[PDB]
């Protein structure tokens, strides 16, 4: 089973940045340099190129990350002209393909910028990427604008196609296996965004552990439809709603169930162990129970209905009714961090080191993917497969232990890290590419080097 | 509870390596014969045993920049992989031009 | 020509230590080792012995930065074991007296007391003066020294410790009130995760410039009237004050970090309040709090309330008159006014790191004269994840203690630590189940 990989983010005209290309290993990617280089905002680049919706883009500093106090950044980092920010990808039906972002700064009065998301279809792989977005005149490169990359593929096997709404960039590179999760609704976006940005900053990102349950559980949008429709039949069925949930939940339990195997070897300091520990509230456990064993039938809607029976195990506290069809609703997730003290304890960041907590963020987010991916098998081919790959900037952070352990588990399920060494130091295994700022006539000017195939 | 205390010394002589490859690299700033890391790269390995083939890499392109900067970097051109080895580890960096003071 | 530091940091009975001495260094210690060692942890007794405060006293994740969640649990309680437990200090005045300041610690709440120690010989190790042949509890300590030679205080109200350790020659200021207090642990946050501390910039002029507390009672009372002087005070107020920063600014003009050559404060005069100061200087017509309030009601701005003496009160303020703003340098537009969202993980350390020195230096100087002449107040911060810092970067950081006469803890999970001073190498490591820590040195 082929499973699609990204190649390279080149940036165009960004800060420091001319036409830098960036090879990305089979599996990680680190970015070696000093201070003030260019490292995390080679990634800002790639951030953009997949979530182009500055509503969410907000490139804090590694200094703040539970500020929710929403200047920007993601201006500074383009200079002035013509800009861009490309991924390109390596699709399981071995599929180059050219998803982008164009930039260009604007007024110089607030620091506002525009974007226009284009993907390049069937590009000869004999092309570099970087030959797409120029020429070359007196010898010294120019830019072109999409326009312009139009007329010199308007004409060719090469396909071109500029887009306007998000969704029409974010669906296609679903479509094409680039993206795990279903970018329709704007409301899912921040979902998805806010697991890169954690990525980032590292750590157990707070926001995706309140809503614990909002990334890791398919809501069935066949539930509520096929159950509803029963009852418009029924009028012109009693427990057999009881049977439903405690089975589908028992499905998805055996879902998570697994996932939580599939991290049992890591070792980050002390943490030992991550998992998902799915309860079932009380009020609803014995609702389960209730709408089971017991039977003190009332056939009088079945929303309605059910809501009445919420009367009956709850003392306290119509939308009652329908609520209560949800599979999540009748949970309560959480989750927990191996140790050698007391067995298992409640994931708790004041309870963790940095390294300690970081590591089970990674996990966390590791298991939001390998739940979005499967649980969109259907709506996808039988022959397309997503891309894994998460980041954490100043992954000096985690010591040698901790750092190779991440790298065991990229190669356990399959996945690529775009991590970035502050220092000099890092991993043998995969690429590496050194960057260092230079000052020619008072203007910046990042140096890149290669190197991949030690091992 | 026991209390002693205990130092241990870190001997690297990659200090020397260092001062090795910088007159190597210095070597060619004499010269206006560029830095070619495909070049300088794919020799210096076979000195060194590739049991510290790495670290030799990474101080070699950490010294073959504080040098100078690539000419034809400005040209927009995607460097194409130089490989090395007879295995896999390769380069990736244009020919290294202009100095730099 | 004098000066004081720290000579060592002492834990008991903690979370993976029984006992453990930690000789500070002359001018910079760091601790390295693996992920979840007993680092921060180690700080963070370092973090209560100066502030046993528990209203004040939260250790969140690094991960979270600006976390104004104080719901969870403060941090520090599983940090120990159980039982006694204690936090204690090796200082040396300027005077050259051994002091020793620190305290004793024991739903999940933490009980808290502190306590000093003066005249005590230095050829005692501080390990024996609470380790038993097991640990003797406060009540069995305090015979111990009674009739021998020393001074064991069972401190009331935590007030009074700090006015024990600044009229002794520790603490760069004088923490008076909670209001003084809860700025001071701010800093010492500021200095343990970095980066520009998102409080104090927006409120720089409480954390630099003082109050001439004299100028508020003095002027009132007289009237029980006045013309140009109180308007000629505030401006021999400002403009010293302001030569005051002037020159704590000449002295970060060499940092380097990522690209940033420099940091300064640019000490301005409020457009509003510059106006009346050119007024009452060479104008006249028509509480003299009251008189001012109403002079101010001439210049026409937006935000308009109010009680006349509450305004004349703002505007007898010197500080209020000025408004700060912290800028760093640039190979590029170079002087900008600093900017999280814009400098570098490094960079924002870096700036950060100098900002809490002028708190520090101003604080100081804020306070020469209610203190001995002979004695000069010890400096220090932190610097947790200093792995962020590159060689470059770090160089910079320990040249600027031999600038400003100070010592920095620093920690870097890195197995990469520089050379210049002492080194600890901590390894934690699983024993009978109960965590313990292994303390050596590199
Ligand atoms: N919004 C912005 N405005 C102006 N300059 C910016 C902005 N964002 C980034 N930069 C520039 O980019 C540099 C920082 O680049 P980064 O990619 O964050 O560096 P870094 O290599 O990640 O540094 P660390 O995190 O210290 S390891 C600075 O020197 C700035 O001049
Ligand atoms: N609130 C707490 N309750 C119980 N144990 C704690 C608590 N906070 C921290 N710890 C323990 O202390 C260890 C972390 O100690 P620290 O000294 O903070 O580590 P650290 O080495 O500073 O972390 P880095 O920066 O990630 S390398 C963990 O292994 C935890 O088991
Ligand atoms: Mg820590
Ligand atoms: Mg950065």
């Amino acid at each position: 089973i082929a499973r699609g990989k990204f190649r390279s983010l080149t940036l165009i005209n960004w800060n420091g940045f001319f036409a830098r290309t960036f090879d990305f290993d089979e599996l990680v990617t680190t970015l070696s340099g000093g201070n003030g280089a260019g490292k995390s905002t080679t990634m800002a680049g790639f951030v953009t190129a997949l979530i182009p919706d500055l509503t969410l883009l907000n490139f804090r500093n590694t200094t703040e990350a539970g500020s929710t106090s929403s200047d920007k950044g993601l201006y500074g980092k383009l200079k002035a002209g013509v800009c861009y920010a490309v991924l390109e990808t390596v699709n399981s039906r071995a599929q180059r393909i050219i998803t982008g972002v164009r930039l260009q700064q604007i007024a110089g009065r607030d620091k506002k910028v525009d974007i226009r998301p284009f993907s390049l279809q069937n590009v000869p792989m004999t092309d570099s990427v970087i030959s797409l977005f120029t020429e070359q005149v007196a010898n010294k490169a120019r830019v072109l604008s999409l326009n312009d990359l139009k007329e010199k593929f308007e004409e060719t096997a090469v396909t071109f196609k500029p887009y306007h709404s998000i969704t029409d960039y974010h669906s296609f590179m679903f479509d094409l296996g680039i993206l795990p999760k279903r970018l329709r609704s704007s409301s899912d976006r921040n979902k998805f965004y806010k697991l890169i940005e954690a990525s980032l900053y590292g750590g157990i990102s707070s926001v995706i552990t309140k809503s614990l349950r909002d990334y890791l559980l398919p809501e069935n949008s066949g539930v509520r439809q096929a159950f509803q429709d029963m009852e418009a039949a029924l009028r012109e069925s009693a427990e057999s709603v009881a049977n439903i949930l405690r089975k589908t939940i028992q499905r998805e339990q055996n879902r998570i169930l697994q996932l939580n195997q599939g991290l049992q070897n890591i070792a980050f300091g002390q943490v030992k162990g991550v998992r998902l520990v799915v309860n079932i509230r009380d009020t609803h456990s014995i609702l389960l129970n209730a709408l089971s064993d017991q039977h003190e039938q009332h056939k009088d809607s079945f929303s309605e209905a059910l809501a009445m029976l919420y009367k009956r195990i709850n003392p306290h506290i119509q939308t009652i009714g329908e609520e209560l069809l949800d599979y999540r609703n009748y949970l309560d997730l959480e989750v927990e961090t191996l140790r050698g003290a007391y067995g298992w304890m409640r994931a708790e960041s004041s309870a963790l080191s940095t390294g300690e907590a970081i590591g089970t963020g990674m996990s966390i987010l590791l298991m939001v993917v390998q739940s979005w991916e499967e649980e969109s098998r259907r709506m996808r081919a039988k022959d397309i497969l997503p891309c894994r790959l998460l980041f954490l900037d100043q992954a000096a952070r985690l010591d040698a232990m901790s750092i190779n352990t991440l790298f065991e588990l990229c190669e356990r399920l399959d996945m690529q890290l775009l991590i970035a060494a502050p220092e000099n130091i890092s991993p043998e295994r995969g690429t590496t590419y050194k960057l260092v700022r230079k000052i020619l006539a008072n203007q910046e000017y990042v140096h890149v080097v290669g190197l991949k195939g030690f091992g | 509870l026991p209390m002693a205390l205990e130092y241990e010394s870190l001997t690297d002589v990659q200090t020397q390596i260092v001062t090795a490859i910088q007159a190597e690299l210095a070597h060619f700033r004499n010269t206006a014969q560029p830095i070619n890391l495909g070049a300088v790269l794919q020799e210096q390995l076979a000195r060194y045993p590739q049991s510290r083939h790495f670290d030799v890499a990474r101080i070699i392109v950490d010294q073959a920049v504080k040098l100078g900067m690539a000419s034809q970097d400005h040209q927009a051109v995607y460097p194409v992989w130089q490989p090395i080895d007879d295995f896999s580890a390769a380069v990736q960096a244009h020919l290294i031009d202009q100095y730099d003071k």
